């Protein structure tokens, strides 16, 4: 029950898609605007990150949580990179190879919860939710990157590493299959 | 012969269409499962699942196609088709303990319904109030009511009592039939009376049926003995003693032959020496149905048992 | 029907099945239980290609509870959640089901007795101030079984899934003083029996599970005939357990718990509840009546609700009757009891609140429905 | 006295006789459905009960009904040791009265193990087979029980010297 | 309280002349099964016992093979009442009997024993 | 009688012996036992089965800890007896050896846990008056006996007789109320979450993280670090916070000596500290299928209890069993009822319009020194009196009724 449930929701936000389109604070480019505030989705899903993968249930409580519970997945997938990672150099490069790529979109078969997002109905849902998720991962990756890499020898730090053989419910964005 | 299995537990009664193309069989629960001839192998097209206890008994009546179900959920209904769905009936059945049995009479105006409270309860259709209403056979009956079969007049009901004894009753209900046609069981007829008795005392009466021609009925009990009662003799029984485990189902076959099955799992054959009214045994599980032809000259007939599935024979 | 053609409508609104049908119909043509509820992720379970809409309501919610987070809108009878609760009417009135739709054709209510005042207050707004119904009436829940069952005196035991109520009615006089509540319902039993298969370490414990339970006890309990009968088999032989199956397929075994669990409506002790079970307050009752009409009473026992399905439960509720008459009338006497004429209507259509006495024969066209006043 | 082949194929069929089962909700009870042989609350319902005997102490009660059947059995204890033996032997084995499926959990009095046999059992498991059940216990319990005797006069045997040989 | 107070509720004569057969066939002329009474159902079976362990196994085969089916049923009723106390050895000629007997009954003859619901 | 009565708990982590009277536990021992084992003689021809009198050389205890050439069992899962045959043989080793006691002229009192099924407590009378000979056996409810502990050493102003008791052994916690002396039977709860399950969820989040442990050792460090370093935390996620930017000092050290080799090796503790005894406020980390925090089961119990008591049994909540040992465990559990319920009368209030302020309930939740053996020493100062000899079941009632004395239990 307690788990961690999305707290941005604010209703003077803008709610377009079947998920809380946000503000994600980055100098990448998207559908999405600037948040000026410290604190955003992004950064809320990296704090609650710890405590939220060991909470076995997780409800929806509001259109937020079904951008949280995407944006936890790419994170743990970050880390099943970064752990490989020689150098935080390449923990930086070797991160935008990865958001961009084609991810499957919650609408697209071999996404993991396709019973919990509806399909996008058109292209200027689609092409919006495409140019979105994409400017949710390329932030996502780069703030992992800062903070994985603890600062003495670029190690990927292990107390980070631990989570890799933990999975948000035990549902990967590997789908069925890379 | 052949044989196919619908389950691995008891098929617990069944009922054919009347172009026998399709079966009814209670697959050991609270539903009855109707199946199609497609191909060789058995398709499922229904499921009728509105009892609330084991089913025990099914009848589907030719003309009218109409099921009747009855079961330990005291309950019976009968179903209509009403379109792509079979929808049930209530039935004010009064009974206060399990059903056991049911039949349609040949008229398919009436059926009846045996149970443990001691009773027949006969059921005709209200058209005012859209359930069927019923009367007992209730005075010499003391002990459930196992077997039922409807004389060709659908007056003449016998019963076979777990009481020791057969008996055969008058189901004449006026509101139904013109005074029933006189017949070598007895000219007097009201409702319920008593028309015939078994004379033995022992052993449990499983089954009983019929011939064609109502004059000699037969009837099957765990003493295992087959016993034959003719009514164009003064009502004389005569019984065969045999070698066999009991015997839980009989049908007639022929007006002088009869066939039977049990805890044996094979058919057996006997027939009836009109002069000395000396059975015989031919030789060779818990129902027998003639498929076609009837009890006039029966052609084919069909088996159903605890053990599973169904035969169909020569 | 209406000689304007309009239908008109059944609710139950009960507290675990909504029940509903058309005026005159012998038979409800849907039934569904009561839960509303919204998805939840759990890493116990696949999640499915099935679509879950964020609410699922009714018949819906049931079979795809296990990616939901359920609740009962209802509860003892009084409405807990009022939001779950429009949702399910707004349901059961919609497209799916019971399309009726509009607010053209009149809808029955039945509400329990000795009710929150409030409570009924609130339904009566909401039918007018949402739906904005052109027909409403509220009826004694008591009432419409004697209407099914085609009587006008009689004792009503009435045990449905919130409360238990006892109510008499004499040639049609509503005697109120001698209405009477038993806190033991189907719900009870229900966590009654969870708490008996904890002891023998099988765990239940999600909302999700509450239904598995509840369908547990359905098809294996019953009600002990002579529960010193039902010991002595239990304990000497081994015939009592039978097996049941999950829903993920493990072959549970269950045993004496089959009668130990209903055998709670005649010892609310066995719960927490203190009083006196079901027999018994049904015979102070009658005993309480003035003197002259208890000789009616006897007679004409009625059962209605689900929780009076357990089998055995007429011949175990008769026993209890004699044997109180025995000891406190009669004095022991024993012999004499073979005089004591008493009777228990108990049919076996038992979802008794079928409406065709208390609509058409109560209207086809009046000034009775309450109206968009 | 009786030898052993002619005594066992008399109770086996017996017994197949007895083993005609069939499903029966009861009279008395609205719609319980319980094994006759125990319940006894009908008794136009139960069979004529029938005791097989090989000698005075050893012999087979054959007790049917029209859903049910019990059988009780009486071994030969042919000394005081194996008194204590047979009757722990059966506690241990009707402790699983659960897993014997057909098997009461007490015995009748007078009586050293007693199945109880109900339709719901013929009809989920081979007749035949829970018939050569029974006849195979009665094969081999004096067997079993004799085993036990060799071997507590071992464990006797063995605490003896471990005691002596340490003078 | 109140739930306790339950509410609801000749044969000499053929032996010892030879053809001992023709002794058996007399001793199945005195059926008490109709009858009300048991202490003539003690007498019965001690009449027939003592007739049972008389035969040489020569001769046992026949003497049931004598028998008409009635004869049959009525002899395992008489078997099965032997083994209810058994003498000291007798046992030992009763499933002698009983292997001869079911030879010819066939398990029916057992059947309509346990249904038997009158006796000798 | 002049000889005292044997005091023999038994739990699935411990057991307890001693004879009554005695002031403290006069052996605590793991409940295990270690038989002899074989290179396969034992296979499907025949499992675990001895001859001869191959069958008396195990031990018991300590003594059972450390043999090298024994394979360790534990008879108690959950509380419950699993497997009477080592459990037999661990009884009469108890007797014989460690207390001396002859079963044949000493009463026995001996525990129930609360969960178990009548079946066990026949087994359990079966070996003591027909295995052993006790003249005399009484079966104990765990939790009435760590009451009576605390009411004993608390102050005589305070002996209420009146509380809520929380038994967190190892197998499952109970959660119990009595009521002036009286168990509230229907009101009990059960919670899975137990000191085993706390140590395997330890053990497994170091196994992913800390791999150099060696698997013979394992569960011994995940024991160690469970009961030296771990504590119960303010707020979950702030404290993964602390631990980022402080990793330098919330992160510790933890030598251990490797049983084989007798080289030293080392693991870093971390995460591990506060995550555990967390397990009790968020059991869906440990289990599939249970969610309410234990703050939230207890308030349940006494909300199911007579309304008079209700107030009283919060002024009283006494922690027993070793994992209710955790550092901070009575802290919060105190603070999350106190916000449960005094925000329940706030909803009260605006019913009545602030018309009139209910006298808000105190929760108080209490640790006292006994915790390792209140249930022992409960039941010693049980049967020490001379009216215990009269409630336990006297030899001959085993004789005339059979084991079924023992069916009956107080739930
Ligand atoms: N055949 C049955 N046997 C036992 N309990 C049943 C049966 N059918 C329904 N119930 C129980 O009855 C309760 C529902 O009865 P119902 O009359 O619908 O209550 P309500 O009308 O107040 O919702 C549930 O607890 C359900 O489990
Ligand atoms: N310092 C400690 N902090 C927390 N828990 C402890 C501590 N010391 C011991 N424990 C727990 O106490 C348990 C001791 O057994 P206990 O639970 O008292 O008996 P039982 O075996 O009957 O449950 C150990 O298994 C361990 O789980
Ligand atoms: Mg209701
Ligand atoms: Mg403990």
């Amino acid at each position: 029950m307690p788990a961690y449930h999305s707290s941005l929701m604010d209703p003077d936000t803008k709610l377009i898609g079947n998920m809380a389109l946000l503000p994600i604070r980055s100098q990448f480019k998207g559908p999405a605007p600037r948040e000026t505030k410290d604190t955003d989705i992004v950064d809320e899903a990296i704090y609650y990150f710890k405590a939220n993968v060991f909470f076995k249930n997780y409800e929806i409580k509001n259109e937020a949580d079904r951008t949280l519970i995407y944006i936890t997945l790419y994170i743990s997938e970050c880390l099943k990179k970064l752990q490989k990672c020689n150098s935080k150099s390449q923990g930086e490069k070797e991160m935008y190879t990865l958001g961009i790529t084609n991810f499957p979109i919650p609408g697209e078969p071999g996404f993991p919860l396709n019973a919990i997002y509806a399909k996008p109905a058109n292209k200027q849902e689609d092409e919006v939710m495409r140019a979105y998720l994409q400017q949710l991962r390329q932030e996502t990756g780069l703030r992992l990157c800062e903070k994985v890499f603890d600062p003495q020898n670029d190690k990927p730090s292990k107390w980070w590493t631990c989570f890799v053989k933990r999975q948000f419910m035990n549902k990967s964005l590997s789908g069925p299959g890379q | 012969m052949a044989y196919h299995s619908f389950l691995v537990e008891p098929i617990s009664c069944h009922a054919w269409n009347k172009d026998r193309t399709q079966i009814a069989i209670c697959p050991n629960n609270h539903e009855v499962h109707i199946y199609e001839k497609s191909g060789n192998k058995w398709v499922q097209v229904h499921e009728l699942k509105e009892h609330n206890g084991q089913v025990t008994g099914i009848d589907w009546a030719p003309d009218s196609n109409r099921i009747v179900t009855c079961g330990t959920d005291r309950n019976a209904y009968v179903w209509t088709l009403k379109g792509r769905t079979w929808k049930p009936t209530l039935v004010i059945l009064r009974i206060n303990r399990a059903a056991r049995c049911v039949r349609w009479a040949p008229n398919e105006k009436k059926f009846a319904v045996g149970s443990g409270s001691r009773v027949i309860s006969i059921c005709y259709f209200e058209q005012e109030n859209d359930w069927w209403v019923c009367k007992h056979i209730k005075k010499p009956i003391r002990s459930t009511v196992l077997s039922l079969d409807w004389h060709p007049n659908s007056v003449l009901l016998a019963a076979g009592s777990c009481d020791f004894k057969c008996r055969i009753f008058s189901a004449y209900i006026k509101e139904v039939e013109e005074r029933p046609a006189p017949t070598p069981w007895g000219s007097k007829m009201p409702f319920g009376e008593l028309m015939f008795e078994s004379s033995s005392s022992c052993g449990w009466v499983h089954g009983v049926c019929f011939s064609a021609n109502g004059s000699r009925v037969a009837w099957v009990s765990h003493d295992s003995t087959v016993c034959l009662a003719d009514a164009d003799k003064k009502m004389a029984v005569a019984t065969l003693a045999s070698e066999t485990l009991p015997l839980l189902a009989v049908t007639f076959i022929t007006e002088s032959s009869l066939v039977a099955a049990g805890h044996d799992c094979f058919p057996v054959l006997f027939t009836y020496d009109s002069a000395a009214g000396k059975l015989s045994f031919g030789g060779r599980v818990s129902q027998i149905s003639v498929l076609s032809g009837g009890k006039a000259k029966c052609s084919q007939f069909c088996t159903t048992g605890m053990d599973g599935g169904m035969s169909i024979w020569d | 029907m209406d000689s304007q053609g309009r239908k008109v409508v059944v609710c139950d609104n009960g507290t675990g099945f909504v029940k509903c049908g058309y005026a005159g119909s012998n038979f409800p043509e849907h039934i569904f239980p009561a839960l509303v509820g919204r998805p939840i992720i759990r890493s116990t379970t696949k999640v499915g290609n099935i679509e879950i809409k964020d609410l699922m309501v009714g018949d819906e919610a049931s079979e795809l509870r296990s990616m939901l987070e359920v609740n009962y809108p209802m509860e003892n009878g009084i409405v807990r959640n009022w939001d779950d609760m429009k949702h399910l009417w707004d349901y059961t009135f919609g497209p799916e089901k019971l399309n009726i739709d509009t607010r053209n054709c009149k809808i029955l209510l039945t509400e329990p007795p000795m009710n929150p005042t409030k409570n009924r207050e609130k339904i009566v707004e909401v039918m007018f101030e949402t739906y904005q119904f052109s027909g409403v009436y509220v009826a004694i829940q008591a009432v419409l079984t004697l209407y099914a069952q085609g009587l006008l005196t009689g004792v009503v035991v009435d045990s449905g899934d919130g409360v238990t109520h006892i109510c008499p009615v004499y040639e049609g006089f509503s005697l109120p003083h001698l209405t009477r509540r038993l806190d033991i319902a189907g719900r009870d039993i229900t966590r009654y029996l969870i708490k008996l298969l904890l002891l023998r370490g099988y765990a239940f414990n999600h909302s999700a599970d509450f239904e598995t339970v509840r369908m547990i006890k359905e098809k294996l309990c019953y009600v002990g005939y002579n529960i010193e009968q039902e010991q002595k088999l239990a304990l000497e032989t081994t015939v009592l357990v039978e097996s049941y199956t999950l829903p993920d397929g493990r072959i549970i075994k269950v045993g004496g718990e089959r009668f130990e669990a209903p055998e709670a409506l005649f010892q609310p002790h066995l719960i927490n509840v203190e009083g006196v079970g079901v027999a018994e307050l049904l015979f102070n009752t009658i005993q309480a009546a003035d003197i002259d009409t208890r000789s009616e009473f006897y007679k004409h026992i009625v059962l209605s609700g689900g929780s009076t399905m357990y089998p055995g439960l007429p011949s175990r509720l008769e026993r209890e009757l004699k044997q109180l008459y025995l000891e406190r009338v009669l004095k022991g006497d024993v012999e004499k009891l073979s005089k004591f004429k008493i009777r228990i209507e108990d049919p076996p259509r038992r979802k008794h609140m079928v409406f065709l006495g208390g609509a058409v024969l109560a209207d086809i066209m009046k000034d009775k429905d309450n109206f968009w006043m | 006295t009786a030898t052993l082949r002619p005594y066992l194929s008399a109770v086996r069929a017996t017994l197949q006789a007895a083993l005609c089962l069939e499903n029966f909700s009861s009279q008395v009870v609205e719609r319980h459905n319980k094994p006759e042989v125990e319940v006894r609350s009908s008794k136009e319902l139960l069979l004529q009960p029938v005791t097989i005997s090989r000698n005075e102490k050893e012999k087979v009660l054959i007790e049917g009904s029209i859903n049910s059947v019990r059988v009780s059995i009486a071994v030969k204890q042919a000394d005081e040791i194996e008194k204590i033996l047979c009757h722990k032997f059966m506690r241990f084995m009707m402790m699983r009265a659960e897993n014997f499926f057909i098997l009461r959990r007490k015995p009748v009095e007078g009586y050293d193990i007693s199945f109880l046999i109900t339709n719901f059992h013929t009809e989920q498991m081979y007749k035949h087979k829970l018939v050569d059940f029974v006849i195979h216990f009665m094969e081999e319990i004096d067997k079993e029980i004799s085993e036990m005797k060799l071997s507590v006069n071992a464990r006797a045997r063995i605490v003896a010297e471990e005691f002596l040989k340490n003078f | 309280r109140f739930r306790k107070v339950d509410v609801g509720e000749e044969v000499d004569s053929c032996l010892r002349q030879g053809n001992m057969t023709a002794a058996l066939q007399a001793a199945l002329k005195n059926p008490p099964i109709n009858t009300k009474s048991q202490a003539v159902k003690d007498r019965a079976g001690s009449i027939v016992l003592k007739v049972l362990i008389s035969f040489k196994a020569n001769d046992i085969e026949k003497a049931v093979q004598s028998l008409d089916k009635n004869g049959v049923d009525l002899l395992m009723k008489y078997i099965y009442k032997g083994f209810e106390s058994p003498s000291d050895n007798s046992s030992a000629v009763l499933l002698q009997w009983h292997e001869k007997a079911l030879a010819a009954g066939g398990v029916g003859s057992i059947v309509r024993v346990l249904t038997a619901r009158k006796t000798v | 009688g002049r000889l005292p009565a044997c005091v023999v708990d038994c739990g699935t982590g411990y057991t307890k012996l001693g004879y009554a009277g005695n002031t403290e536990p006069q052996f605590i021992i793991p409940s295990c036992i270690a038989i002899k084992e074989s290179a396969k003689v034992g296979d499907q021809a025949q499992r675990r089965v001895m001859k001869g009198v191959d069958d008396l050389d195990f031990f018991i205890g300590d003594e059972a800890i450390e043999k090298p050439t024994y394979a360790t069992k534990w008879p108690i899962r959950h509380g419950i007896v699993e497997d009477w045959d080592l459990m037999e043989r661990f009884m009469e080793q108890v007797i014989f050896k460690y207390l001396r006691a002859e079963p044949e002229d000493h009463y026995f009192l001996l525990t129930e846990p609360p969960l178990n099924t009548p079946e066990n407590r026949e087994y359990t009378a079966e070996i003591m008056f027909e295995s052993f000979n006790v003249p005399g056996l009484y079966i104990a409810v765990q939790a009435v006996l760590a009451l009576a502990a605390s009411w004993t050493s608390r102050q005589v102003g305070e002996r209420t007789l009146t509380g809520t008791v929380i038994d967190s052994g190892d197998g499952v916690t109970h959660v119990i109320p009595v009521a002036e002396g009286y168990v509230i039977g229907s009101c009990i709860k059960h919670i899975p979450i137990a000191g085993r399950d706390i140590t395997y969820f330890i053990q497994q989040l170091l196994r992913d993280r800390e791999v150099g442990i060696p698997p013979e050792q394992s569960l011994e460090t995940a024991k160690a670090v469970k009961e030296r370093y771990s504590y119960v935390c303010p707020d979950l996620v702030k404290e993964f916070n602390k631990y980022d930017t402080d990793g330098s000092k919330w992160i510790k050290q933890y030598t251990g000596i490797n049983a084989i080799s007798k080289k030293e090796f080392s693991i870093d503790v971390g995460y591990e500290r506060f995550l555990g005894p967390e397990i009790f406020f968020h059991p869906e980390f440990a289990n599939p299928d249970f969610t309410q925090p234990i703050s939230e089961v207890v308030d349940e119990v006494i909300q199911n209890c007579p309304i008079d008591v209700r107030r009283p049994l919060y002024k009283n909540i006494v922690l027993s069993g070793g994992s209710t040992m955790f550092r901070d465990f009575g802290r919060r559990l105190q603070r999350d009822l106190k916000r449960t319920v005094d925000a329940r009368l706030k909803l009260s209030e605006e019913l009545s319009g602030g018309r009139l302020k209910p006298k808000p309930i105190d929760v108080q939740v209490i640790t006292h020194h006994m915790q390792r053996y209140a249930v022992w020493f409960g039941g010693s100062m049980l049967a020490s009196t001379p009216e215990f000899y009269q409630v336990c079941h006297t030899k001959k009632d085993y004789e005339e009724i059979g084991p079924s004395i023992c069916r009956h239990n107080p739930v």
